[PDB]
């Protein structure tokens, strides 16, 4: 049973999903369920069903197939060529599980304040809720050395739905309480290049990538705004004038601007799209070019393994190598979420006045 | 000989039949056509099906596909869907570019929309609850990005072609109660709040539909399993013809007529309003009609005047053969007359024995002779340049 | 002469025109005129002229013919089946004439009122004027026992323009006055079922349709506000705030909403389009489903009259019985005038406060 | 009706058809002038404020010729034409504005049949001479010498 | 032979004619066209008033 | 090389471009540059190349031509047929140069005003600056009998950009100081028919057209406000309320309406396009009937020189003669610019208050 190669646009779609950890993969032992790690037999890429052992696409979802059809399999496809892609998708999925548990924890803590105390804090500013960063998803690979990408995925339901509901409630609560978080940053670029790290923050190393070469286990990075509370001139009125996130991010109910926290998990801030735009979407701050560079080894492998005519027809002009170079030139065009530019232009409080340290997330006025 | 080949292709007695004809012999391959469901007018067309407005029923539903992806989406009031049941196999391609579709916290650009097919006993119009949709499945979905449009302050969705090919075997319908429907709407795995998005469907989009069956025809205002060409003759108003889909037998009749029209044109080159051998069957048909006792108003018209009217009618046919399908066409009112002429035209082609027109050829020869003279003059100038010794 | 049976769209058009009263009918006695009753010979449906005797489409708008020469006409149709179309058209014309005449009488009384008297009324409130319904237009065929539907229609010209000018002028004058007409209803459905009916109002029975079967003769009926005028503890200011039609139907200047009058003629309510629409259109409050029921028996006779194959070509797939079933499904949509649902969506004041009784019409400040 | 795009209204499909027969007019008086209009029609004079359009000609129109004996040349119907003069005599804008009965369109169809015939007869590639191209080369040489 | 039949049907004398050719002789079956009268240019159409 | 005439649409466009004085002419001595007078060898009509000696289109604007190849030229074309058109174009060019030089002078004088002087005048009002009209562009044939169109054209680079910038600066300065120029007019009709003339100024004749017969040499005519200064009733406050142009033309920065001057040059007031249109464009307000008559001789010569069928196909119905009659019918439409209709309809102050005579230009408060 012969198999056919995929198109470069289908490949770009597959890469975006892989960085989103949402790739549809089929294994004979587990079928379409990717909860348990296994060598992929098939993947859904850019609208096509790809064979993971022969790199063949001949199927579509319109007609369902119980199993990969018996096929002529080249078996020249090396897992090491694409294992990194599987690794990235699986790690992103584990990361999403960790982010969700952390959001649930923050939501519960935010819901744990007496209204009289809440009102007194709203009136005078100051700490209202603080989460012990050690308590945040301790068993995860990003917070536990024991967890690995190969480990089975934590069984989760409506992860995206739960995250959205909790984030919305939390944002509305902070907006009502006018709390200022030590766990959010107006600008992501400062996080790897700008904010002054403290202690373990100085030792922090950001891969800025998803590869099995860097420890992903790390402490929750937060601002050392302790000196800010200490500062007398920064009174509750003064903070509301300049420090309040509504001054920098705007009203959650009244703003289209995106919201990004500090690198709580895996040294990665979480950024959610503006509510007024329609929905809040959280994605890690990753450059697209690096993901394409990861695909570079597989591109070389495919160029060596596939026929020139087939490669020209599937990968387009310049073959796969030409497609990759053109794609690298267009990576900003197709690999960049708009929400990154959706943050408020105006920032009064800023991200560079105080240092960043691994600490307890907290919001105060 | 080319005219005889045209007659052989026409098979006019079959194409002039007023009695039952085998459907396959008349049937010919269907042609894909584009429509916008928002632009679609259900009342004029028997085929069009849409949930009636005022039902106002919005309900969110979630289903997983063969891959197993679960998607949350809500059917809403006034939503129309393709009535898949009874339409046989079809492949559809959708372009939604340029529809603003912007939600307050939801940006349409980068959203994914999908095509959903529901299989259930309850009528989709009769659906009032979530359980009624039955076997509803999103066959295909597209996530796309939009950019500013030509309109000032207006953005345009990029050009898109969401496409799915659907055939009857996949549904394998065994129960008449079971009804199949096709809908275009935004589809996502996550639950989507209905209040933000008020669109009943994304059916308000450019849509391309390719028929995988040509077996469905409607005549006498009624869907017909087999087609009678005489019933097809003069049975569609211009708006009614527009309502008629490409699969309608009228279009096939028109193509057969176009081959017949070509044969008639080869047969007669006479000038407009001039009596000709081609109109002799026509004048005879009108004469029989004149012989016919006139129901209600009865009048007598001169044979020469009859000849003039027949010439005008024939010229009108030469201008537009497809007019024949027009319902109660005053110009094309008699089917039997068309049938009789068709047999007569075939006969004239068969009867034809080397008859041709001298005037056009003589004029062409005269022009050729002047061109020959021009050629001689040019050669003479050349000889002035390169004289014969 | 071979003839063609009507298509569904043309028949829907014919039904709408009959209720509309805009139908074109040719009778040999009256030619294309329908002013004087006669048996129908030629009628126009869906852009085409139909012969009643052969039930076939005799002509189209494309050509003009003085008369029909002898032609193939079955003449097997029973007039009883199609008598209803002619009856509905005649009833509609006479009823429209009656509504306009009643309108002229009320407006004339208002025009007669001197401006100083109206200002005095504004100072004290109360009904500006009243007209005796018992003595009102007994001359009308509905209001005359001697007068009959068969009786020739009165010649009417320029009726629409006069109706439009008078209604707008009357509404503008009423708006300035803020007086309350007792001859209008917030909800039309309340008139058939809702407002309390007592005595003759109790005796009143609503067929809810103009038909040969139900008598259309009934008295002028008005909302009971005489009691409130006598109990002036309720304020003229209170009435302007709530009893005013603008309070219930929206500001007439600021509203496209239609307004509902009481069923003065034979218990027949009248629909008037909102001012923002910019024109006055009159409709009796009768359902289109009744019109659909009227054609059902005619549909059965026609199905017997014409060949199934001819029906399949003319009506397309599903047959005329199928066409009627689909029509029964569309009875709510195809024949529905927009103005009927065009009225103000809801009334805060409510109507239970005041009952409706058969009474002389009046407007009270 | 209202479209899927919010704030956008959609008119239902229409098939308004007018058949223009000049012979039905039977024009005799040259002074008599015939004009065609398409607009919303009402039996009663319309209030000018209500409808401000000069006409409803801003519409998509499908035209079907009712004449088969008239062809248009240089803006006029012609009983006869000069094909050589027809050659290369239309600008793109003029051809685009031409009516369906224009002689240029008929000439183009005849020309396409001739082009197809020439291509069947000659299999020569571009920049490759042939017995059917060298006469053209000779004509060009003669033209330059002339 | 087919190429010669096509050339004869085309009528080279008619296509290349330098002398007047009767409209019925020159013309061939026409095709419909669509227009938006509101968008038409008066500097292009002589058929409108 | 035989050649054919251009299309009627191309010809009408050519006439409009020529009236714009953007005529493209090729002469062997100067090539395509018309700065130095020479007999035209070729002229560009509607993007097409026409031979000026056989009047035959020989090519298009797409193909550049540096020399005229030897061709079969009828050589029956008289230069005198289109030399007058060349004269008109050259004269228009000289007129544009004069307008530009005049604008430069006015702008410089206005720039020189010291702010202290400007404020003192703002306190008092009255003309800020006065220019002796005898000194205005005397060298030009417009103020010299000796100067002729046959004289060489003044070299001009970037004329349009400079003119737009200067007019804009001048208008902005006048708007900021609410100044009043005596060289501006609310409505064109008074300029040749309305403003009252004094002494010899009554004998001044405005042709309202372009002809060689009329001498183009004349004095500069402007509104007279000497009596206005004498008049007690129109003070700086009165002027700010009515006299200043902004009251009648609107604020220059806030209006699309065009602004026009008195007929300072060529007995022709100048019209400048509104600022909000995106540019300031100055044009004389002249009818196109003369342009159409000027093609009359060309039509006769062509009718002698061209085939009947070719003419019918190119010039349309009536051949060239029919085209001319129809175009004469279209002259109000085809040859009348919308820009001629871009002035404010409303003028509160009125233009018949003061007389117009040949006088010194000035701007007053």
């Amino acid at each position: 049973m012969e198999v056919c190669l995929p198109n470069g646009h289908q490949i770009v779609d597959l890469i975006n999903n892989a960085f989103e950890g949402r790739v549809s993969i089929y294994s004979a032992q587990e079928g379409w369920d990717k909860t348990i790690s296994a060598q992929p037999d098939m993947m859904v890429c850019g609208g096509a069903v790809v064979c993971m052992h022969c790199l063949g696409v001949v199927g579509s979802l319109q007609r369902k197939l119980k199993h990969l059809p018996h096929h002529r399999c080249n078996q020249q496809i090396r897992h090491q060529d694409y294992v990194d892609v599987q690794f990235a998708d699986r790690v992103t999925a584990h990361w999403k599980r960790g982010m969700l548990s952390f959001v649930c924890q923050m939501h519960a803590m935010m819901n744990d304040v007496s209204p009289e105390d809440l009102d007194r804090v709203r009136t005078e500013g100051g700490s209202l809720v603080e989460l012990n960063w050690l308590q945040v998803d301790p068993n995860s690979m990003f917070r536990s050395i024991h967890s690995s990408w190969t480990d089975p995925l934590q069984v989760v339901d409506d992860l995206d739905t739960k995250l959205d509901q909790y984030w919305t409630a939390l944002n509305l609560m902070i907006d009502s309480s006018d709390l200022v978080p030590n766990f959010m940053m107006r600008d992501p670029s400062h996080a790897f290049n700008g904010v002054r790290l403290e202690g373990d923050a100085r030792q922090t190393q950001f891969s800025r990538t998803f590869d099995s070469r860097s420890s992903l286990e790390w402490g929750v990075m937060v601002y050392d705004y302790s000196e800010l509370e200490h500062d007398p001139s920064k009174g509750r009125a003064y903070r509301k004038e300049l420090v309040t996130p509504a001054r920098d991010f705007g009203h959650f109910g009244l703003s289209h601007y995106s919201r990004a926290t500090t690198p709580i998990l895996g040294k990665m801030p979480a950024v959610f799209s503006g509510m007024l735009t329609g929905n809040c979407k959280m994605y890690p701050f990753i450059k697209g070019t690096a993901k394409l560079k990861t695909v570079r080894k597989l591109v070389d492998s495919v160029n060596h393994a596939w026929g020139v005519e087939k490669i020209r027809y599937a990968l387009g002009p310049g073959g796969m190598t030409g497609w990759y170079n053109r794609t690298m030139q267009q990576a900003p065009i197709v690999l960049t979420p708009a929400a990154l530019t959706m943050f408020s232009d105006t920032t009064k409080f800023g991200d560079l006045d105080y240092p960043v340290m691994i600490g307890d997330p907290m919001i105060l006025g | 000989e080319q005219a005889m080949d045209l007659v052989t292709a026409a098979e006019p007695e079959i194409i002039a039949s007023l009695v039952p004809v085998p459907a396959p012999v008349f049937a010919i391959p269907p042609k894909p056509a584009d429509y916008n469901v928002r632009t679609l007018k259900i009342d004029e067309a028997t085929w069009l099906r849409m949930i009636p407005k005022t039902m106002g029923t919005l309900f969110q539903i979630q289903v997983t596909d063969n891959t197993g992806t679960n998607w949350h989406f809500n059917l809403r009031g006034g939503t129309r869907v393709v009535n898949l049941d009874q339409i046989a196999p079809m492949r559809f391609v959708l372009d939604l570019g340029g529809k603003s579709y912007k939600e307050t916290s939801w940006d349409p650009n980068g959203k994914k929309v999908g095509f959903i097919v529901f299989q259930s006993k309850i009528p989709f119009e009769l659906w009032t609850a979530a359980s009624q949709i039955g076997q509803a499945t999103v066959v295909n979905y597209v996530q796309l990005y939009a950019e500013d449009s030509s309109f000032t302050a207006q953005s345009i969705i990029a050009t898109t072609s969401l496409a799915y090919n659907y055939e009857p075997e996949q549904l394998n319908k065994t129960d008449p109660e079971m009804n199949y429907y096709l809908l275009a709407t935004f589809i996502d795995s996550a639950a989507i709040t209905p209040t933000n998005m008020t669109q009943p469907d994304v059916w308000d989009a450019l849509l391309t539909m390719s028929p995988l069956s040509a077996g469905e025809v409607t005549v006498k205002g009624a869907v017909v399993s087999e087609v009678v060409p005489a019933e097809l003759i003069g049975s569609y108003t211009p708006e009614s013809l527009n309502a008629s889909l490409p699969n309608d037998a009228a279009r096939c009749m028109i193509d057969r007529a176009s081959k017949i029209a070509e044969a008639i044109k080869i047969d007669d080159d006479a000038g407009p309003d001039e009596y000709s051998p081609n109109s002799v069957p026509i004048q005879g048909q009108l004469a029989i009609s004149q012989l016919e006792t006139g129901y209600g108003v009865r009048i007598f018209n001169p044979k020469g005047i009859l000849s003039k009217i027949a010439s005008r009618a024939m010229q009108a046919f030469i201008g537009d053969p497809s007019t024949i399908i027009t319902q109660a066409a005053p110009v094309l009112s008699d089917k039997n007359n068309w049938i009789a002429l068709a047999q007569g035209v075939k006969t004239s082609l068969r009867t034809k024995s080397l008859s041709a027109g001298v005037k056009t050829a003589v004029s062409k020869l005269s022009s050729s002779e002047s061109i020959q003279n021009w050629t001689q003059g040019f050669l003479d100038k050349v000889s002035t340049h390169f004289p014969a010794p």
